[PDB]
């Protein structure tokens, strides 16, 4: 609720912003609009491009790489907004960036931005954070 | 207790410990039930709207539908589908229009039908149910348009086609009793009976004139289709029911919703949808506070259920919020949807006791109709 | 114990003795100075091998053995992918049902059977004692047993820390030991984050324990015919490989043309590359994805033959979702992806990256 | 603050309050917040030639007006000074009183969707 | 202190009074001007939004434009016509994308060109302003895309058609310098000037790297077409100019925004567009605060004022709000815009002594991106 | 003298003198038992009126002068829109310019020329009575100064409350003296919120002093040919009445078929209808704009013939952004705004009404 304030992240609640793979999610969790913390909800198409983050873990002290994914074709969910900037590039490293809609891959060329899924890709590791 | 953040915190967690796999992808809501409720957000007139597909005991949102401007949501009432009349433009609200049904598997939510509305027919009005209808079968969608003339569309679901359009007089809403039959409320105080083929002029029978032009019938009428229950409030909380289950109008006793004492100290209707039937119950539910007479549209505090019958009054809860429209799950023990605008959340209620039970909250800008399916 | 077995198995991975003219082992195909896979020049260049004969070569890139080990056995999994096996079309279950193929195989080993298996392992006093401590006396005299036995041994020897040390620049990296270099970490990033994970990791989500860069799925990428390899095997100009299809059992059609995905351990060392071989150069194997993603003229062009990649030997069932990702990858990207497979490079196979 | 269900009390003083007399059955957004004024449409949207009315009391003069409001269409929702009041409105039924309807028709370039309302004087009331 | 509204019951009551007839009518915005400025509403990536036309001068919304989802505004430095890059889809955010250009005359708002952009090759991402960019001459829109390379579209607004997509290489943003040529940011630290014909490669030259791989520059540098400067804070408040002037890229000297002290207490740059940069004055201001260094997209509180020249601070204000954008008007005495993304509302300040002078709220859903003409 | 000067006019009103074979007064075609139209058939029916030569038809139709003192002179405002003048077509600035013409049309009262007026006046002993003390001695004896005269008589006469009393029960109920009837009030808050209130209103806004129901600009609303009353005036079946653009001084080509918006006031009295008589029942008029909006085949038929209403007669400059107002009338607001018309009726023509009803 301060919002300059280093993000603390907890483990408790997957629909608060400062759920501790949110820590570069930008938009809406999925969780909120029918998807799950890492699925898509109905009507959706899953993008197969990512941006990825480093996210500390506060219960097993582990940094995971987060790739999200967005769900694409509906209008913006509206429903538990976030963003978070952990690690957070500028777009010309995209890999990092997250002011970018990522829904390429998605089925039916799905583009528009509804709701971002937090599944986790591996641990590491990065030389920014 | 444990919200459904926290319970997903946990799972999760449990997930990572366990080296648990599973596949990102597209999930399927939950099968439509009787606790399933649909929220549309006409979102104060934008050109883009959102309907929200809640699951009512969980209080959780399961799906989401978007719109176009002032679509008209049905559910059908055995849960198959849903659909929506739509209306879009070339350039966001500006160039060529086009109107067009879509009808939805509730699974997967994606459109089965895109059926194209010669014409731009469509009436463009804040959002009444009863403006747009499907005929108890779910085979045909019947549409009301206000201009050149008022006239009702009707839309082959099941071919995929819309059919014509009906003349009918100068007549509003749309509740249909049958595959080809619908009733109208008439400027002149009676109902239209309209009855319907492929081709040829419909059949339109008027009702007996069944209120006086002074006293004024409110835009969001309850209509249980499997009751044939037409439920009608005036402004003054009187109201009349119409049993249409016979295939004609047979007129009951109108009954108070308010005691004559209420009545004096400036208790009246007023929101959106003020009214619910309960078909099973035989119920119905009016939003009630005090309010000056020409304050009928803002949001009320109060629940008056009364039974149909005998008009006795059974309960009047005080809800807690400013509620602009209800609506009662179906089912037995149903719940009350208490829907604020103001608030953007519907309030899940207890329907016997009047307890706030749950809500869900953040339903887009200005959330106004709530749909249930009849399933039972 | 398993123990005796895996040493059993690493006595005839080196014996000629189970070729029809005594002239090739299991270690002539996969050489373990080439992390178990072939260093002769052939017709075909690198990328078919030649049997026991001299003459016949086969249609397919003999794959490395290193971590052959990890991938589960064949099975159908809950949402209808097939996983796992052994060889490019997974036609075998496992390791052991794989072992006994190529000794019997005309155009490899070439054994008449089972039984001139057994008479060559009879021949030797040290088989007589070894196999007869694991599966008891006799065994050698009976063609089923010995040649069983023998598939048995070789693949508890490939089930060995040998052929999977995870020792590699991107383990020790994993276990905190080590940093990637910068080059190396965008690559890691990149391969994560592009299409590549789809396929080439273990799991959809989660951390795998013992990650070897492969999901066990069969895929279509769509790869042309390799011209040479071909004309070597001798299988015809008209020849299809049918992939996973070919697996007696399979008769979806859906499955025609998909092949296993390959670990990507090692691969920096075992080119040419793909089923086929088709492809000498890493950097080629990386660039043909982009036919599927990128706009530029380059893209539909192999620079290894400067002409457009080929036709796809099988033009259906392509893996279009995974493959049509909507991104290309610039040549700093593909920089990145060669500098970061080549940390999956075994410790003792490092000094072949020169 | 301000009880919604209270009778309404008319000024004139601000018309870009939701108590400006003229607004006294008004539906929807204030011409004047996205570009218009009182009575005229705000660039780039189109005026509609239908209206609803209503006899608004306007307490500068003791004397009721009808106020025949007209749309200002083919734009989105202006989404500036949201108002809705009721006074002497009627239901659908009856629609010259009726104001959830959209009352673009006549607009040009058959613009139908609702951006803002403007509240001229057509009359006085009878 | 009278305010518009009331100052607006006055002349419509004195207009009543003496029997004054007016036509109603649709209005013409007031002269494009200096104190005219837009704010963009990509409305938290909602599939439509909102362009509001503000007279600064007067705290008052003069009109609006509609847009797509994420639409990149860009306004003529001359006043003479807006435009933007819009994306459409058939079905609100499903179905057939459309890509495309409206250019508008300013001060009836209406479209004068409508220009299909093929294969829909607009870059979806939060309005970065230098991802489509007008030449200096109005006579071209150059817009970004990311997919499935970084390429630049080149859309001509004379023949109203577009040409062609340029190939670049792995590089950002779009900051034209003449009728034919403009510089992106690239990843490898370098910037790229691309030069295009009408036929071919365009012939692309790298400068020298200018910045290290861990000194990241944000997605909202200033950028004054007719100064040819380049403003480009990094993270750390660090101050990139580049002279763009002359036709190619001189460098000038690296500028701090914040003491290296203020730096050691957590004082970074922080929101959206972070940046201005005035031209007559030769001025840079700076949106920040104290935060954590990856909270670099929130709010800030506080602007501060230096000399493009020396780096010398000029002044540093408490804005009183949470803000996320700035921006200054190109005239004299200019004003200083502070757009809060929270509020919906744009700040209007003195840029000299940084008070409040008027504010106008009620800026669609999440308003982010403030443009002015540069017309002097 | 605003007394005597007007009532001079009210002499000469009646006055058949002044027609070439004494036949015919202004009177005779604005008669004041029928609210100053023209009761009298011809062989247009009442389409039109026959001149003082018994023969000669117009090819308009006659115009109440009630209310017609209401009327701004001629002007082009600064819309670009012209407003205002008398004749159907506004060729005439204002009712004194007007007075004079049906004096020497030649299809009207047809008198040769200003100096024979001039020598009937001077026949009658009160005439050379009451002309001298408003405007000298010998006026009579100067042609220019008799004409020019008797038409500012004849102006100040149609200015009298006798042409504009304001008694309708109309005005009754805005004094609130009365009410309407339920069928009434529907009508008026039609005529409000439909399209009629922009061409049949003084003001765009506001609210007028002396409401007409008119606004007098011009609007070619699409009319056909009336064919019997153009045959029966003989201007020929290639013949096109240009409206507006017949006005001398007017040149523009987007003028052309428009015609002044009449006041409605004693519409209900003072059929047949539209500026060449063609419709003969209120209803039919207001049925008439029904073509522009409804769907229905009906609304294409003109209900007296059963045949389409017919090409326009000039089939440009329509105002189709007024007329097409995406809204169709259903009957039960067609005699709403019948019932509305009627109480615009002048007191004194109230009686007029039970044959129309
Ligand atoms: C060259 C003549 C070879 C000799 C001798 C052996 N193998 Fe081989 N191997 C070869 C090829 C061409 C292939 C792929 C053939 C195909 O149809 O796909 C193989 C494959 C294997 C595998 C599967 C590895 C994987 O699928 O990733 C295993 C486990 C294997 N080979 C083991 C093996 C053993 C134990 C051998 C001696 C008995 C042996 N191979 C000989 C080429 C040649
Ligand atoms: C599933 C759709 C895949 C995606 C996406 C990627 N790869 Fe792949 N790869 C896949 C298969 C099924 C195969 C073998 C194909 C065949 O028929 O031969 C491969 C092969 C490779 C190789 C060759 C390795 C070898 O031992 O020969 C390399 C170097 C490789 N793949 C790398 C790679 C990269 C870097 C990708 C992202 C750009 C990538 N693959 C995508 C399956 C799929
Ligand atoms: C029948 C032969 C007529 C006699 C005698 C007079 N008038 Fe007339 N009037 C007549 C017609 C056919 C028309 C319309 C002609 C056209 O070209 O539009 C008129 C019109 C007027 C008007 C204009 C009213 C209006 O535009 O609303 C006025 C003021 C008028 N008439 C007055 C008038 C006077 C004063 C007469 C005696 C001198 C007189 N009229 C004679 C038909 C006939
Ligand atoms: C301007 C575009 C108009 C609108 C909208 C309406 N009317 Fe009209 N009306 C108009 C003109 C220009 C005329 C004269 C046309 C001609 O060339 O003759 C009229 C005429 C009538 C009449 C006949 C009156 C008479 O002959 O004295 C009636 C009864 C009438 N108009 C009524 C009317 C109603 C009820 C309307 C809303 C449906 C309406 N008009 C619209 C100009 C316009
Ligand atoms: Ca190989
Ligand atoms: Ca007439
Ligand atoms: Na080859
Ligand atoms: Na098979
Ligand atoms: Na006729
Ligand atoms: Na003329």
């Amino acid at each position: 609720t301060d919002p300059r304030a280093k993000w603390v992240p907890q483990d408790n609640d997957i629909q608060a912003c400062d759920y501790w793979r949110h820590c570069s999610i930008d938009g809406n969790i999925c969780d909120c609009s029918g998807g799950s913390l890492t699925n898509c909800p109905p009507g959706t198409k899953l993008a197969t491009a990512s941006w990825v983050a480093s996210c500390y873990n506060p219960t097993d002290g582990q940094s995971y790489l987060i790739a999200y994914r967005d769900c694409c074709g509906y209008n913006v969910s509206g429903r538990c907004p976030c963003l978070n900037t952990e690690g957070e590039l500028p777009v010309y490293r995209p890999e990092f960036a997250n002011d970018i809609i990522w829904c390429f891959g998605a089925e039916d060329d799905a583009m528009t931005y509804h709701c971002t899924i937090s599944p986790i890709v591996g641990k590491a590791s990065h030389h920014h954070h | 207790q444990e919200t459904q953040g926290q319970a997903a915190a946990r799972a999760a967690a449990a997930d990572l410990a366990a080296g648990q796999d599973d596949e990102p992808r597209i999930l399927e809501a939950p099968a439509p039930d009787a606790r399933r409720v649909y929220v549309n957000d006409p979102a104060h007139f934008a050109a883009v709207t959102q309907q929200f597909v809640i699951d009512g005991e969980a209080g959780r949102v399961i799906g989401m539908i978007d719109g176009g401007f002032l679509p008209n949501p049905v559910v059908a009432d055995d849960g198959s589908f849903i659909a929506h009349a739509s209306t879009v433009f070339s350039r966001i609200a500006r160039g060529e229009r086009t109107d067009y049904v879509e009808v939805f598997d509730p699974v997967t939510l994606l459109p089965t039908a895109d059926i194209e509305l010669p014409d731009a027919p469509r009436f463009l009005v804040g959002t009444y149910p009863w403006m747009t209808s499907l005929t108890p079968d779910g085979k045909t969608l019947l549409f009301y348009q206000f201009s050149p003339a008022p006239a009702v569309g009707v839309v082959d679901l099941e071919g995929k086609a819309f059919k014509r359009m009906l003349d009918v007089p100068d007549c509003y809403h749309i509740f249909p009793t049958a595959p080809d039959t619908f009733f109208m409320h008439c400027r002149d105080g009676s109902l239209a009976k309209v009855a319907f083929g492929t081709e040829g002029t419909p059949e339109i029978t008027h009702t007996e004139v069944f209120h006086p032009e002074d006293e004024f019938l409110i835009n969001h009428p309850a209509y249980s289709q499997k009751a044939g229950r037409l439920v009608w409030p005036t402004y003054t909380g009187k109201i009349h029911q119409i049993d249409l289950s016979s295939g004609d109008a047979k007129f009951l006793p109108a009954v108070e919703a308010l005691t004559e004492a209420e009545r004096a100290d400036g208790w009246r209707p007023g929101g959106w949808q003020q009214v619910a039937y309960h078909r099973a119950l035989d119920r119905i539910y009016l939003l009630v506070d005090q309010r000056d007479e020409w304050r009928h549209k803002t949001a009320s505090r109060f629940v008056v259920v009364l039974d149909a019958k005998t008009g006795e009054r059974l309960a009047k809860f005080e809800m807690g919020h400013e509620i602009d429209s209800i609506n009662v799950s179906q089912d037995e023990k149903p719940l009350l949807y208490a829907l604020s605008t103001g608030d953007k959340t519907l309030y899940i209620h207890d329907a016997e006791s009047g307890e706030e039970l749950r809500s869900v909250n953040q339903l887009g800008h200005g959330p106004q109709v709530i749909t249930t399916a009849d399933m039972g | 114990a398993d123990d005796a077995l895996a040493a059993l198995g690493a006595q005839l991975f080196v014996d000629p003795a189970l070729s029809r003219n005594a002239t090739q082992s299991c270690a002539t195909c996969h050489d373990p100075a080439r992390a178990f896979t072939d260093p002769r020049e052939g017709k075909a260049g690198l990328a078919v091998s030649v049997g026991d004969d001299g003459q016949s070569h086969g249609d397919r890139n003999t794959p490395t053995l290193g971590y052959a080990a990890l991938v589960p056995a064949f099975h159908r999994d809950a949402n209808g992918k097939y996983k796992g096996g052994q060889f490019w079309d997974g036609r075998a279950d496992d390791l052991k049902q794989q072992a006994g193929q190529p000794m019997l195989n005309p155009v490899e080993m070439a054994m008449p059977d089972r039984a001139a298996v057994a008479a060559r392992l009879r021949d030797d006093p040290a088989y007589r004692t070894g196999f007869e401590a694991l599966f008891g006396k006799g065994v050698l005299d009976d063609p089923e047993r010995a040649f069983d036995a023998a598939a048995e041994a070789l693949a508890a020897y490939q089930a060995t820390g040998e052929f999977s040390p995870f020792d590699s620049k991107y383990d020790r990296v994993m276990r905190g030991e080590e940093k990637f270099t910068p080059l190396e970490e965008f690559g890691y990033t990149v391969f994560i984050t592009w299409n590549c994970r789809l396929c080439h990791m273990q799991r959809k989500q989660g951390v795998a324990e013992r990650e070897t860069f492969t999901n066990f799925e069969y895929h279509n990428i769509g790869l042309p015919v390799n011209e040479t390899a071909r004309e070597a095997s001798g299988l015809g100009a008209d020849h299809v490989d049918h992939g996973l299809l070919a697996r007696p059992g399979i008769e979806d059609p859906a499955q025609s043309g998909r092949f296993k995905v390959p670990s990507l351990r090692n691969v920096a060392v075992t080119g040419p590359y793909m089923h086929n071989g088709v492809f000498t150069d890493l950097r080629t194997a990386i660039l043909f994805y982009n036919k599927y993603t990128s706009r530029r003229p380059e893209a539909k062009i192999n620079p290894e033959t400067g002409a457009p990649w080929g036709e796809p030997e099988v033009a259906r069932n392509l893996s279009l979702a995974e493959l049509q990702s909507g991104l290309m990858l610039d040549d700093g990207r593909v920089d990145a992806l060669v500098a970061f497979l080549e940390t999956l490079t075994d410790r003792r196979y490092e000094p072949l990256l020169e």
